[PDB]
């Protein structure tokens, strides 16, 4: 049967000589599909293990004094921390480029573009640009629902105006996601109940310029729902994005789910979600409309990054499995039309991404 | 300041409305 997306294997970590007690959140972070880093107990020399993912059989394995290791998206520029001390390192070059000593500690941290590291202590959120001798800004201070928790993301749109943090809790049997989304223009933050969120650019049809959306999931206390949003004043010549609320579904075998993971095509409309128990669902961005919906992993797919040459999104699970999920662009249109019985979205989808099919009218 | 590595409170307002 011809299916709406296409599965790839890139890797087994444990191939490479990786111990599964370091492939987890806390010791292994893949920042964009170029590199994946691996914090490693080795005796005890505390080391980091670099894959380079167009050369995965030849990794480095260099010394740390780190409690965490995230590379650039886009270059071999490692990033490192113990504490309060952050040191920014070209390792073609065994280079330091760069150093800061903060405040306070420094909890969680992610890259948000190709030059700026975002950094979240226990009460403020910065962003620390690589230009030169910039030390980090501060864009926010932190809410009340997010202290206690775990922060697992921090995610920003394209012009870096729209800011929003993730943390978790443990309530009663559930992991409870909080989320504070940030204006920095308005200067004004909302605490909302989210999962999986990520920021899209979306030129409407009738329409000059681009929308910029914001879509998260959660399983909140309803059930599983998705909302895809405008976020800001529309501008000018630009109808205002109507507001997408549709239901994300968990069956009665997987009733302690939940969405951990989001990733969104810009190249074909799409919003790729991954739960914990490893349930990959794929939706349209423009009206919320479930395209597929199954079960990728066996265990808990912990990172995703967005996948540049497919369009698609890549994650890793518990047991190290690079595992890859992208648009099947000859066959999503002719599953839409036939096997999910909506001619109208296969249309859309057609003229809107260029996709093959449309000749079935 | 050592290597790490050997290579050799806020203002709640509402921004979106989720209500449809």
């Amino acid at each position: 049967q011809i299916l709406p997306i296409r599965f790839q294997e890139h890797l087994q970590l444990q191939n490479l000589g990786i111990n599964p007690a370091n492939i987890g959140f806390s010791t292994l972070t893949m920042e964009s599909d170029k590199f994946i880093c691996i914090r490693e107990k080795v005796g005890e020399q505390a080391q980091v293990v670099i894959i380079d993912m167009n050369d995965p059989s030849n990794p480095i394995r260099r010394p740390i004094s780190a409690d965490s290791a995230i590379m650039n998206p886009a270059s071999k520029v490692i990033a490192l921390k113990a504490g309060k001390t952050l040191q920014i390192f070209n390792i073609e070059m065994k280079s330091k480029m760069k150093a800061h000593t903060m405040t306070d500690d420094v909890t969680f941290w992610k890259w948000i573009s190709l030059n700026t590291v975002a950094l979240v202590t226990d009460n403020a959120v910065y962003h620390w640009s690589m230009e030169g001798e910039s030390q980090p800004v501060k864009m926010f201070d932190r809410h009340s629902s997010l202290a206690g928790c775990q922060i697992i993301n921090y995610r920003t749109d394209a012009k870096q105006k729209w800011l929003l943090l993730t943390g978790i809790s443990a309530q009663q049997n559930r992991v409870v996601g909080a989320m504070q989304l940030y204006s920095v223009d308005r200067k004004v933050s909302q605490p909302i109940e989210g999962h999986a969120a990520s920021f899209a650019q979306f030129k409407m049809e009738g329409n000059a310029e681009e929308s910029t959306l914001f879509c998260f999931a959660v399983r909140g206390q309803a059930g599983g729902k998705l909302h895809i949003i405008e976020v800001g004043t529309p501008p000018t010549g630009n109808q205002p994005f109507p507001k997408k609320a549709v239901d994300v579904f968990f069956p009665p075998e997987a009733q302690n789910d939940f969405p951990v993971a989001m990733q969104i095509s810009e190249k074909h409309d799409v919003v790729f979600l991954i739960t914990k128990y490893g349930y990959i669902h794929l939706y349209d961005l423009e009206t919320g409309t479930c395209i597929y919906m199954n079960r990728i992993s066996g265990e808990t797919i912990f990172v995703t990054a967005p996948h540049e040459a497919t369009a698609g999104i890549i994650g890793v699970n518990r047991k190290g499995q690079v595992l890859s999920v992208c648009v099947e662009e000859e066959n999503i249109i002719p599953y839409i039309t036939n096997v999910l019985q909506n001619p109208d979205l296969a249309l859309r989808m057609a003229v809107r991404n260029n996709l093959a099919g449309a000749e079935e009218l | 300041s050592r290597p790490l590595i050997d290579l050799m409170s806020p203002v709640v307002g509402q921004l979106i409305d989720l209500s449809s």
